């Protein structure tokens, strides 16, 4: 069904200056209207994160029914044909975001999953 | 001739050495002038669909395509 | 009894000494390779691939002595004496030559790429002269974590094999795509425009959808610099890492060719487009990718399209006899896949003085489906077992 | 020798909001009138990095001599005669980013050492 093949930005630690969206990219087309997208930036604990199975440790404890977390949620607008752009208004801070899916194929099969990263800042 | 032997000898390139081919390809050796250069135009003017055939035999003439028919057969 | 010396044991110089023989079996003809066996680079991808190991790639020269009656002389030939026409080897002994063939392919140029010289081939490996190269690139990715960047950075025209790099690609994406889903390939190109470039990208988009990013020269794709110890090249679009670095750099001919004065400014051995006789030394031929040969690709099929002219052509000096008019051919196969396959194909025609395409030359059709490609595939083998079959058989 | 025990950040990737105190615990006391430490926010590669040994890598390049570089430098001031517990300062705090300390320093056993510390400040 609807796995992710490719996402901007790359599951890496970035300089990724004031990022306005987030592109993911499917194995097959999904349906618009039936898929929701949510991103998260993720709280690191206090003693912080050595890696990036950590990132996606931390990440797979979020999911599209959230509702209580430890992280601050993101307003994206959504543009839907395999491609997915997730939009922000207002450039994106510093952060590990987590960016997480439940997206219906035309076959009718659902699929969830996440992708992280981490935005280390930079200047435009 | 030298002449036939070079507009031929590229035939083997793909084709293998004296026509016999290895696999894949078909093999060229059991065919005679008349088969080649009459299948040579086929793909030539598109009759006979190709691979690659056309793209090769469109860059000869016809005078050649016979040289070449006749040279292949006769070694 | 006419003496003719070939140097080099690859796609020109065996086909050369074979024909030689073929054309007049009265010569004595020695080829000359510092080896017993020749590796191809072609199906090298499909070694960095895991789909064959060396071996399988592998030739024996033996064939050439022991059927067609060529002396197979396992030395490397260090200097070559125009004047007393003979040829000197690394162990001190001459062989005296009639007429000359070499065919000595390309050598990487060492001053081209800041950072990348003789010592950095073993990190950051070209692999475009196979072998030991192809096995250290292929244990580079076997070790390569899933989820890493691949990174190819071809150069600019003329290089050998044009398409290579991209099948190379291709290939290297296919075993990712079954063992490393997660890693990606980043191609760093000098060019605006590669060979068959709609066709491999349709294939990727097809086989290896969002594996594969390609950056051209002009949105700052071109390698300035690159650091062998770190895994990072430097372009005018910033820096990247790579857990693997495939640096393609410009190429030039052989040490033979060079050293010995047959290659101009640019590199590469001007030469008779008739004859392939070198336009500087009377007497010494020059084929293959060491050659200006027009239109005709750096390729291996050319190599040995070179090479029969060539034979005949000698053959022809050496009897006092006008050199006959010429035709060549040459295709070059990719594999986007095991069983996907695409080729750029052309005869070729002498026509005022220079080496052109004939009307028909092209790539692979555009709109065609799956059983096209998996035909194209089938054929890609074929051409290969046949083309060595007849230098090595 | 007077080699690094521990740091604070730590060598991970943490949020550290307003980061203006970065500390060094070294093996043995170490010499204030010549002692040198810098610290550079690391412009990451395009592609960025994807775990801390090419953190470490990065930061390795630069080191209390380097004069221009990729980088940035932060000014930084000393809080110390001898001592094995250094503390680093600026006035305002720190940007995201991937950060390199890199130093020169006398141990009291009367040794010359270098080294550097690299973390990832993903703000917060
Ligand atoms: C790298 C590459 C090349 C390639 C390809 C894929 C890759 C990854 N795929 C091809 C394809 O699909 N179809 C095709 O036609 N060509 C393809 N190629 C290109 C092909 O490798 C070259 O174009 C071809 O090798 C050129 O032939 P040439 O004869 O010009 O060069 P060579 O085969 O390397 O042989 C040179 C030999 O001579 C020996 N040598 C060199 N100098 C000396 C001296 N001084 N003395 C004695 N021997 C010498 C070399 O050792 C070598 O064996
Ligand atoms: C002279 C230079 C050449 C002659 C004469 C022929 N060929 Fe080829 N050839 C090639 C392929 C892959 C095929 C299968 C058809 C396709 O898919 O295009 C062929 C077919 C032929 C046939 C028909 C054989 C049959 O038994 O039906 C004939 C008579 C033939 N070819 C003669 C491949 C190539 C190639 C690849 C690089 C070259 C240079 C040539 N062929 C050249 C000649
Ligand atoms: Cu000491």
């Amino acid at each position: 069904h609807a796995h992710l093949r490719a996402a901007d930005p790359p599951e890496a630690i970035v300089d990724a200056a004031g990022l306005r969206e987030i592109r993911l990219v499917f194995s097959e087309p999904v349906v618009d209207r039936f898929s929701t997208f949510r991103a998260f930036r993720l709280s690191l604990p206090e003693n912080g994160i050595r890696n990036l199975t950590q990132l996606n440790t931390l990440a797979s404890e979020l999911g599209v029914d959230t509702e209580e977390s430890a992280h601050h949620e993101v307003e994206l607008e959504s543009d839907l044909s395999a491609e997915v752009t997730l939009h922000s208004d207002e450039p994106l801070p510093a952060g590990a975001y987590a960016v997480v899916w439940r997206v219906l194929s035309v076959d009718g099969h659902t699929t969830t999953g996440f992708h992280a990263f981490v935005h280390a800042g930079g200047t435009a | 001739d030298l002449r036939g032997a070079l507009l031929a000898g590229n035939c083997y390139g793909c084709h293998g050495p004296n026509g016999d081919s290895q696999g894949g390809i078909p093999s060229l050796s059991g065919l005679d002038a008349d088969q080649i250069a009459e299948t040579m135009l086929a793909f030539r003017s598109g009759t006979r669909e190709s691979t690659v055939m056309q793209r090769q035999a469109s860059g000869y003439s016809e005078d050649e395509i016979a040289s070449i028919a006749q040279h292949i057969a006769q070694h | 009894a006419q003496r003719v010396v070939v140097i080099g044991g690859g796609f020109g110089g065996s086909t050369c000494a074979r024909y030689l023989r073929h054309f007049d079996p009265d010569l004595e003809v020695t080829l000359i390779n510092p080896s017993d066996t020749y590796t191809t680079c072609p199906f090298s991808n499909l070694v960095l691939g895991g789909e064959r190991d060396l071996a399988s790639i592998t030739h024996d020269l033996s064939q050439l002595e022991h059927h067609h009656g060529v002396r197979l002389v396992q030395r490397w030939v260090e200097s070559i004496d125009a004047d007393g026409h003979r040829v000197v080897l690394d162990d001190g002994s001459a062989i005296g030559y009639d007429r000359l063939v070499v065919s000595p392919g390309i050598d990487l140029r060492w001053d081209a790429v800041e950072g990348y010289d003789q010592a950095a081939q073993e990190a950051m490996p070209h692999a475009w002269r196979p072998g030991e190269q192809t096995l250290l690139l292929r244990r580079q990715l076997e070790a390569m974590s899933d989820g890493g960047v691949v990174v190819i950075a071809p150069p600019a025209n003329p290089f050998r094999c044009p398409p290579g790099p991209y099948e190379r690609a291709s290939l290297i994406a296919h075993y990712l795509k079954h063992h490393k889903p997660r890693s990606k390939i980043l191609i760093l190109d000098a060019k605006d425009a590669f060979a068959k470039q709609g066709l491999f990208q349709t294939g990727w988009e097809t086989l290896y959808p969002g594996m594969i990013e390609w950056v051209p020269g002009i949105e700052g794709g071109t390698v300035e610099r690159v650091d062998a110890a770190t895994g990072e090249v430097f372009t005018p679009s910033g820096r990247y890492r790579g857990d693997v670095v495939n640096l393609i750099p410009p190429q030039h001919a052989g040490a033979i060719a060079r050293n010995t004065g047959l290659t101009d400014d640019s590199g590469w051995c001007p030469v008779n487009q008739q004859t392939f006789e070198s336009l500087q030394i009377p007497h010494i031929h020059v084929i293959g990718d060491a050659s200006i040969a027009g239109a005709m690709p750096k390729a291996g099929f050319a190599a040995n399209s070179q090479a029969k002219v060539c034979a005949a052509a000698v053959v022809a000096a050496l009897h006092g006899f006008d050199p006959t008019e010429p035709s060549w051919s040459s295709t070059c196969y990719s594999l986007v896949g095991p069983e996907y396959g695409i080729s750029v194909s052309a005869v070729y025609r002498l026509d005022n003085g220079s080496i052109v395409a004939s009307e028909g030359a092209g790539v692979s059709p555009g709109e065609a489906d799956d059983h096209f490609r998996q035909l194209e595939a089938v054929y890609a083998r074929g051409w290969y077992d046949n083309i060595t079959a007849e230098m090595y058989g």
